[PDB]
């Protein structure tokens, strides 16, 4: 966690807000200086930009205070009984949007027919869910003839196995493990003007493991990435 | 009636820079990246130059070089509008072309006088 | 140290999400409201987002002129400069901060103006404002005189700024303590007061670059004056 | 008609909130702190409180405690809406007394539902 990765991690940060603030900043000053040269539908678009923009930061700060609190270990989950079918649909949902901007198709199939039960917090894996999807992605290809995120659901080892499948740059083997670690990025040269706070998957790990579950990844360079998420019944 | 070349790879960016740029008549162009950009000014030779540095493909510096090393080019002015704050960023950028050099988050009413001064 | 990271990283989104609730609920409001809001309202409630995002944009330049210090990016460009306009200056931008929690902002010189010398005026702008910014933060909570004096002398073949206020002043366990990264004193009138704990580890820093130091007096609960030194 | 007690330090939220709760014809008054908010109370009791926790002088969780020990307040009810978004923070002001904890960054339209079905019922 040391001295170093903390001034990075400063870094991005600043740069993951900085780009909504933009947004935010100039669709602002615009309306405010243009009320004469808006039409009813762009004054109505630009301020669906603010408040959007203002959702992309506020997940971002809840991305911070969910850390620091699994640090701290203020946060507990409450498990309840819940549909993980359709909760892995409606977390599907929300991500549509983000996915289509880079032209990420996603999908969903279950090797177990619905719907699969489990005690679970439905808030805090609907999280686990969006992260891994949001990854999904965030590292994607560049080129975009068939990007997509899979979300393949089967029931393994007295549990439930959630698997996360993309098809983009895929992971160096000297960094499988490291992506768990906080504040920890691939520095890779496909791999920069993606901001991030390198917060995402410890938080996943994290509450995983606050469920007595596990988190795991293979991936192959260049193909892909596979993320495991297993939580028992 | 003026023409811009706008090279961000932020829909969200350009929209808004696009319509404060329309809002003064210009005409506007854009591109995803900078490989976009290079193959946009085959099309045509633009009056401004609004760039990015941090796009995938191909990057902001780069496109910067690459005006210095073809002909009808060299002389097109850029402002670059970049989220790059390092006082180092701008300075490569100046000795790689840039006439001007705008920071993110920027004003709107100022990135527009910018770009007047610099068609005037 | 680990532990004041932690508590550093719930600090900028406590700092950040006040802003944004204000931006959140105008936009809204604004988007909700077309037909309830007349134009002097509307004109206001976008001011009002407009106004948010520069405190936002403040905080994340806070954030990131620390990272530039901290890896050794931030070399500062030295010139000629009346340091009476600049204060006077960075006072006028600090009136609004003031009223909203009703501290006045008073500027005297002991010597007479101009007071010519060889800074980087953004970077000095920027310390003026982070010790008046933080007169003004940390002001006693009610109180009829609250107060923050810029003052300026010569001493020392240099110049002296001085920031006095009259506010909660700091304990002398935290005299040491106030100026390295991260820290805060965390007491019942710190408790919802915003900030990271880097604005003076900024300060000191950009100070120091100048050639200069930086050092406090507090007299816990009366004020605290913080004395700036540059050479000529 | 329907009087509501805003308390909430920051002068911005105040506007806003006050603003959302005038356009369904609340009748809004405004306090500073805790201490005030309960200094206001002596000239006339509110149907709804829009409580802050974190404010100066006088805490919001010592608001609600204090809303709990005179007769007279214990039945109105209290809507808390703070940025303190533990789990921990909304069980405390549920045990404190509070009928509903709202989070910041809020909606304005769900913190309008909201004040509705408690002044509805
Ligand atoms: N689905 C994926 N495919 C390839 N690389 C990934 C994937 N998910 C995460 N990574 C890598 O793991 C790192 C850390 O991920 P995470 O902790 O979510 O932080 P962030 O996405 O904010 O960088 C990323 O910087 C990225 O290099
Ligand atoms: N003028 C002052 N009076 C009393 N205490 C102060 C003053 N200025 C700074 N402090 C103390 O020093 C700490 C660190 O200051 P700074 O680095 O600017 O961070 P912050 O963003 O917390 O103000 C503050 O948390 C506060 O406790
Ligand atoms: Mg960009
Ligand atoms: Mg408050």
């Amino acid at each position: 966690r040391i001295d170093r990765m903390k001034t990075e991690f400063i870094a991005n940060i600043s740069h993951e807000l900085r780009t909504p603030l933009t947004a935010i900043k100039a669709y602002a000053e615009t309306i405010y200086n243009s009320l004469g040269e808006l039409d009813l539908s762009t004054l109505k678009e630009f301020l669906e930009v603010i408040i959007d923009q203002s959702n992309h930061l506020e997940n971002l700060l809840n991305e911070l205070l969910d850390f620091s609190r699994l640090e701290r270990k203020s946060l507990q989950i409450n498990r309840e009984k819940v549909d993980l079918c359709d909760l892995v649909e409606s977390a599907v949902n929300a991500i549509k949007e983000f996915a289509s901007s880079h032209n990420v198709n996603v999908l969903f199939e279950s090797n177990v027919p619905c719907p699969v039960e489990a005690y679970i917090d439905p808030t805090r894996i609907r999280q686990v869910l969006l992260n891994l999807l949001n990854n999904g992605v965030k590292y994607s290809k560049k080129d975009a003839p068939d990007k997509y995120v899979k979300v393949i659901l089967d029931e393994k080892d007295g549990g439930v196995l959630i698997i996360v499948e993309d098809n983009g740059i895929g992971i160096p083997d000297h960094a499988k493990d490291r992506i768990f670690e906080q504040f920890y990025r691939v520095d890779s040269s496909l791999t920069y003007e993606v901001p991030g706070t390198g917060l995402g998957l410890a938080i996943t790990k994290e509450i995983v493991e606050l469920h007595g579950g596990r988190i795991w990844v293979e991936s192959e360079v260049g193909k892909g990435s596979r993320f495991f998420v297993w939580i028992p019944k | 009636s003026k023409k811009v070349l706008l090279v961000d790879d932020s829909a969200v960016l350009r929209k808004i820079v696009s319509f404060n740029l329309k809002k003064e008549g210009y005409e506007v162009i854009e591109a995803e990246n900078g490989q976009i950009a290079l193959e946009k000014l085959s099309e045509f030779t633009p009056d401004l130059i609004v760039l990015d540095i941090m796009m995938p493909v191909m990057d902001g510096f780069t496109v910067l070089k690459k005006l210095q090393e073809k002909e009808e080019w060299k002389r097109i002015p850029v402002i670059v509008l970049t989220a790059k704050g390092g006082e180092e960023d701008e300075s490569l950028a100046l000795s790689l072309g840039a006439r001007k050099v705008m920071r993110k988050p920027f004003s709107p009413s100022q990135f527009i006088e910018e770009v007047k001064h610099l068609l005037n």
